[PDB]
RNA sequence: ACAACCAACUUAGAACUGGUACGGACAGGGGGAAUCUGACUGUCUAAUUAAAACAUAGCAUU
RNA sequence: ACUCGUGCCCCGUGUGGCGAAAGGGAAGCCGGUUAAUAUUCCGGCACCUGGAUGUGGGUUUUGCGCGGCAACGCAACUGAACGCGGAGACGACGGCGGGGGCCCCGGGCAGAGUUCUCUUUUCUUCUUAACGGUCUAUCACCCUGGAAACAGUUUGUCUGGAG
C-alpha cells in the first residue's frame, strides 16, 4: 500500500508548521533516518546516533559525518582536492 | 587489472573455489591454495595474517581493488566475500600471470 | 545453616572444640531422622531415613558435647 | 528606568553557560618538541556528542614522550575521521584529513579548522560544524601565512600555527527547521537562557529603551552610535546600513 | 605446501597458554576419533626465564635461566605458525598422543622437555623461542 | 491482599529504595529492601560482557576469590578472548613487519 | 485423518419471548452556514481583565 | 637500618574544608514480647568491616597448581613500583517475553452462615524469611561444518562466506 500521497515521513505533523517547511524538514529527515552501507565492513548498517556521529552496528566503528548525510558533498570534494594537491607534491 | 572478473567468472564456471575466511585459512594450512584474493576494504589485521599464511605456504596473493560486496559479485554470489582462495584453475589461466 | 551430606563428615564435625550442643529432630510423619549440631558459625544438619543408623551414629557420637531430643511444642 | 535585560546578562547568575554534560574543552596537544620537529601518531578512541556544540568531537591517545602514561585529548572531529584511526601531529606529518600540522607545512588551498591565532594556543578559528580556514598564501621570508576565515575575512597568522586537515563535522546542521518552539527550547536549554525573547517593544518605558507607547513601535532610530553609554546599546549598534540586501556587498 | 610440521614454531592463540611459543612434536592433520579436525601435540614454554646482565652472579644467572614448559593438544585454528622454526633432537617423540591419557607421563615428557629447552637456551641459539611475547 | 509499607524512613521511590514482596512464615505480606542489581564487567576493548565472571556490585567483590573473579589467560578479565587472539596476531604481525623493515632498510639503503 | 483429554475469552448467526422495552441507574459530543481576529501547541496581570496581549517556529537586519 | 625516638635511601605534575536523613554507599531475617519501643528488646538463625595469630588443606624445595581443542573450569594456586581497564554510572517512550506478589477458577480439609423450599451450597484458613548448597533459566561466546532452488527468524524487526 501507499498510505499517503506525498507526506511520506513528514505525515507525523499533521496539518501544522506549513507545508513548505513540512517539505523541507522531510528532506532532511528521510537521509537522517536512512540506512546506509558501511564504508570499512560492507553491510548495510550504518546508522546516525547524533547530529554529526555515524555508528555500523555490525563492525562497531564510529565515524564523524553531516548533520544528516554520512558525507557532505564539501568533505568529498575536499577529499579529491587533498588527494590531488598531496600527490602533486609528493610527485 | 579488469581481466580479473572474467577469469573468476571462468575459474568458477570451470576450477573450483572456497569463497571465506575459515575455508581460506583452511586451504592454505593444507597447501591445496595455488592463489588467494583479498578483497581491499578487508581488515588489515586480517589482510597481514593472510598474506603470512600465504608466505609460508608460497601461495601468490591478489589484492582485488574492489569490496568484498564487488568481489562477491565478481564471485556471482549475492552475498559478501572478505577473502577467497582457488584450489583448481581449470580452462582459465588466472594463474599465469 | 548447612546440610552434612554424610555421617563421616558429621561426626567429624561433633569432634569439634567449637561444638556446643546437638539435637535429634524426629517427623514420624515424614519417617525422618535429623541429627543437628551447633558450631560457632553453623548450624549443621544430617538427614537420615532409618532408626537403626541415627541410633548407632547416637552411640558412636562424642559424649562430651550434650545431647537433646527437640520435644514437641518447645516452650518460649 | 531599570537595568535592561542586555545589561543583566553580564552579570552572570542565571545567564552563565551550562556546563554539567561538557566533559573537556576541545583543544590541540600543548606544542612540544615532537610536534616542533618530526611528528606524533595518536589513536582516535571514540567520537563523541558534546552538548551545546553542533560539532562532534574525538578523543585521542597519545603516549607521553617523557613518562611511561597515556594521555588522552578532545579534538574537534574533522568530517571523515572515525574509531580506530591514526592520526599524527606535527610538522613532519602526512597531509591527510584529521591530521594535525604547521601552517608552514601545508600548500596553498587547503582547508583546516581549529586552526591557532598564534602557535601554542591549541586552536581558535573555524571550529564550528561544517566551517573551516583556507590557507590563501605563504610568506616564508616574513614567516607568516595568509589565511581565509568562514566570516570571509583574510587574516594573517605566524606560519607555526597549527590546524587539522579537513572539515569539521557536523554538516549542514542548519539546514532543516527547528520547526517548534519546544526544538529550540531544547537547543539552547544546554546552552544558555535566552530563549524565549522578548520583544522591547512589547516592554514598558522603564524596562527598555523602545519602552511602551499606545502603539507598538519604536519611535525614535533603531541604529544606535557606536560609543553610546551602556543601557543605550539596543537596536542596530553602528549599523552602517539597513534595510534589505539587494546585491553583493563590497565588504567582506 | 605443508609448513604446519614438526618443529615448526607457533603462536597459541586461545586457552590458558594464549599468547605461549610451541614447537610442534606431532602434527595431525587428519583428524582422530578425539579432536576430529586438523590439530598438533605440541611442546612450549609457560614461564620464560628472567632477564639476566653481566653483573648477576653465576648462581642467580642459573636461578633466573629456568623454563617452566607445558604440553598441550591444540587445534590449528588456536595457533599461529611463524617463519621460525627449531629442531631439537631431545624432543624427537616425546609425546606420541598416549601420553595425555596418564598424568604422570604428561609430567615425564614435560621434565623431559625443560630439560632440553634450559639446554637449548643457555646455548644461546633461537632466542626469539625464549623470549615472551609482549602484546 | 493486604497492603504493605516501607520499613525505612525513606519515603521516595529513589532507585535506591527498591523493594520486592515476600511472604512471611507468619502468614503475613511484608516488603523486603533489596540492593541493586549486580552489573557485570565489560571488555577494555570491545566493551561486550566477559565469560565467567559475577555480575555483582562493586564492593561485593573483595570478599570472593580470585579464580570467580578472572579466567585463567592472558588479560583474563578485562579483555574477551577474541580481543586476546587479536592483541597476539597483531602484535607478532607488526614485529615480523618491522624486522623485515630495518632488514630491507640495511640491505637496500646501506649497502654502499 | 478421526477420536479422546485439556482451556479462557472474543466474534458472528438463528429461533422464541415482553412494556415496542433494553448504553433501562450511572456514565455520556448538540449540530450547521458565515464574518472579524491570532497560524497552531504554549504563557501572563496570585486577589475584578486568559485576550486579538506575550511567546513561538519562519523571515530580515545589525 | 639500631639496646635505645632521632642514620639514611627512593618517588612527586596536586596542593584545603563545608555542601544530599530523596543522588553514590559494607553488612539482618523470622517468630515472640510492652500500657506505651522495636529490622533496635528476647529466642533462633545469619551477615559485613577491621585486627590478630592458629589448625587443616594447597603449592614449592634451582621454585610460585592442574584440567579443557576452545568458550572456560576447579577450594586455594606469590607477587612491589609503574601503567591500562572495568564497576560505581545514569534520558524519555513503545510493543513482546520470564519471574515474584495480588486477583480469579476447580477439588479436598477444618470452622462458620443459610436451610418453608432450593442450593455436592456461600464465606473464611490451609503459611514458609534472611542466609546458604545444589540443578536450571534468554542474550552472548566456543568447536565441527560450509549455505542460491538462499536460508533462519520477531507481534515488530532483523541475521548470515567478517561463516
Ligand atoms: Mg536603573
Ligand atoms: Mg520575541
Ligand atoms: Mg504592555
Ligand atoms: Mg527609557
Ligand atoms: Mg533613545
Ligand atoms: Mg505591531
Ligand atoms: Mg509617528
Ligand atoms: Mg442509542
Ligand atoms: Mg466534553
Ligand atoms: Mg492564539
Ligand atoms: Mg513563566
Ligand atoms: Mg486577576
Ligand atoms: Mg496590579
Ligand atoms: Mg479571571
Ligand atoms: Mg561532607
Ligand atoms: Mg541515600
Ligand atoms: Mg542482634
Ligand atoms: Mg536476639
Ligand atoms: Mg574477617
Ligand atoms: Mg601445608
Ligand atoms: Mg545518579
Ligand atoms: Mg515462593
Ligand atoms: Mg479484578
Ligand atoms: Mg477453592
Ligand atoms: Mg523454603
Amino acid at each position: 500500500s501507499k498510505r499517503t500521497k506525498k507526506v511520506g515521513i513528514s505525515g507525523k505533523y499533521g496539518t501544522r508548521y506549513g507545508a513548505s517547511l513540512r517539505k523541507l524538514v522531510k528532506k532532511q529527515e528521510v537521509t537522517q533516518h536512512a540506512r546506509y552501507t558501511c564504508t570499512f565492513c560492507g553491510k548495510n548498517s550504518v546508522r546516525r546516533t547524533a547530529v554529526g556521529i555515524w555508528s555500523c552496528k555490525s563492525c562497531k566503528k564510529t565515524m564523524a559525518g553531516g548533520a544528516y548525510t554520512v558525507s557532505t558533498p564539501a568533505a568529498a570534494a575536499m577529499r579529491s582536492t587533498l588527494r590531488r594537491l598531496r600527490e602533486i607534491t609528493e610527485a | 587489472a579488469q581481466s580479473i572478473g572474467a577469469k573468476l567468472a571462468l575459474v568458477i564456471k570451470s576450477g573450483k573455489v572456497v569463497l571465506g575466511y575459515r575455508s581460506t585459512l583452511k586451504a592454505l594450512r593444507s597447501g591445496k591454495a595455488k592463489l588467494i584474493l583479498i578483497a581491499a576494504n578487508t581488515p588489515p589485521l586480517r589482510k597481514s595474517e593472510l598474506e603470512y599464511y600465504s608466505m609460508m605456504s608460497k601461495t601468490p596473493v591478489h589484492h582485488y581493488s574492489g569490496t568484498n560486496i564487488e568481489l562477491g559479485t565478481a564471485c556471482g554470489k549475492l552475498f559478501r566475500c572478505s577473502t577467497m582462495a582457488i584450489l583448481d584453475a581449470g580452462d582459465s589461466d588466472i594463474l599465469a600471470d | 545453616p548447612q546440610e552434612v551430606s554424610d555421617i563421616k563428615k558429621f561426626i567429624e564435625i561433633c569432634r569439634r572444640k567449637d561444638a556446643s550442643s546437638a539435637r535429634i529432630k524426629k517427623n514420624p510423619k515424614t519417617q525422618q531422622i535429623k541429627f543437628k549440631v551447633r558450631c560457632q558459625r553453623f548450624l549443621y544438619t544430617l538427614v537420615l531415613k532409618d532408626s537403626d543408623k541415627a541410633e548407632k551414629l547416637k552411640q558412636s557420637l562424642p559424649p562430651n558435647l550434650q545431647i537433646k531430643d527437640v520435644p514437641k511444642r518447645n516452650k518460649r | 528606568g531599570r537595568v535592561i535585560r542586555n545589561q543583566r546578562k553580564g552579570r552572570g547568575s542565571v545567564f552563565t553557560a551550562h556546563t554539567r554534560l561538557r566533559k573537556a574543552p576541545a583543544k590541540f596537544r600543548p606544542l612540544d618538541y615532537a610536534e616542533r620537529h618530526g611528528y606524533i601518531r595518536g589513536i582516535v578512541k571514540e567520537i563523541i556528542h558534546d552538548p551545546g556544540r553542533g560539532a562532534p568531537l574525538a578523543r585521542v591517545v597519545f603516549r607521553s614522550p617523557y613518562k611511561y602514561k597515556q594521555i588522552t585529548e578532545t579534538f574537534i572531529a574533522n568530517e571523515g575521521m572515525y574509531t580506530g584511526q591514526f592520526i599524527y601531529a606535527g610538522k613532519n606529518a602526512a597531509l591527510t584529513v584529521g591530521n594535525i600540522l604547521p601552517l608552514s607545512s601545508v600548500p596553498e588551498g587547503t582547508v583546516v579548522s581549529n586552526v591557532e591565532e598564534k602557535p601554542g594556543d591549541r586552536g581558535a578559528l573555524g571550529r564550528t560544524s561544517g566551517n573551516y580556514v583556507t590557507v590563501v598564501g605563504h610568506n616564508p621570508d616574513e614567516g607568516k601565512t595568509r589565511i581565509k576565515l568562514p566570516s570571509g575575512a583574510k587574516k594573517v597568522v605566524p606560519s607555526s600555527s597549527r590546524g587539522m586537515i579537513g572539515i569539521v563535522a557536523g554538516g549542514g546542521r542548519t539546514d532543516k527547521p527547528l520547526l517548534k518552539a519546544s526544538r529550540a527550547k531544547h537547543k539552547f536549554a544546554v546552552k544558555r537562557n535566552r530563549w524565549p525573547k522578548t520583544r522591547g517593544v512589547a516592554m514598558n518605558p522603564v524596562d527598555h529603551p523602545h519602552g511602551g507607547g499606545n502603539h507598538q513601535h519604536i519611535g525614535k532610530a533603531s541604529t544606535i552610535s557606536r560609543y553610546a553609554a551602556q543601557g543605550q546599546k539596543a537596536g542596530l549598534i553602528a549599523a552602517r546600513r539597513t534595510g534589505l540586501l539587494r546585491g553583493t556587498q563590497k565588504t567582506k | 605446501m605443508k609448513f604446519l610440521k614438526t618443529s615448526r614454531v607457533c603462536l597459541v592463540t586461545r586457552g590458558r597458554y594464549a599468547g605461549k611459543k610451541v614447537v610442534i612434536i606431532q602434527p595431525v592433520d587428519q583428524g582422530t576419533k578425539s579432536h576430529p579436525y586438523g590439530h598438533a601435540l605440541v611442546a612450549g614454554i609457560e614461564r620464560y626465564p628472567s632477564k639476566i646482565t653481566r653483573r648477576m652472579s653465576k648462581a642467580r644467572i642459573e636461578k633466573r635461566s629456568k623454563i617452566k614448559p607445558f604440553i598441550k593438544v591444540i587445534n590449528y585454528n588456536h595457533l599461529m605458525p611463524t617463519r621460525y622454526t627449531l629442531e631439537l633432537e631431545g624432543l624427537k617423540a616425546v609425546i606420541n598422543a598416549d601420553t595425555f591419557k596418564e598424568p604422570s607421563q604428561r609430567e615425564e615428557a614435560k621434565k623431559t622437555v625443560k630439560k632440553v629447552l634450559e639446554d637449548r637456551y643457555n646455548s644461546g641459539k633461537n632466542r626469539w623461542f625464549f623470549t615472551p611475547l609482549r602484546f | 491482599p493486604t497492603r504493605v509499607t516501607y520499613r525505612r524512613r525513606n519515603p521516595y521511590n529513589t532507585t535506591s529504595n527498591r523493594t520486592r514482596v515476600i511472604k512471611t512464615p507468619g502468614g503475613q505480606l511484608r516488603v523486603l529492601h533489596i540492593k541493586k542489581r549486580g552489573t557485570a564487567p565489560k571488555c577494555g576493548d570491545c566493551g561486550i560482557k566477559l565469560p565467567g565472571i559475577p555480575a555483582l556490585r562493586p564492593r561485593e567483590y573483595a570478599t570472593i576469590s580470585k579464580p570467580k573473579k578472572t579466567v585463567q589467560r592472558a588479560y583474563g578479565g578485562s579483555r574477551c578472548g577474541n580481543c586476546v587472539r587479536d592483541r597476539i596476531i597483531r602484535a607478532f604481525l607488526i614485529e615480523e613487519q618491522k624486522i623485515v623493515k630495518k632488514v630491507l632498510k640495511e640491505q637496500s639503503q646501506a649497502e654502499k
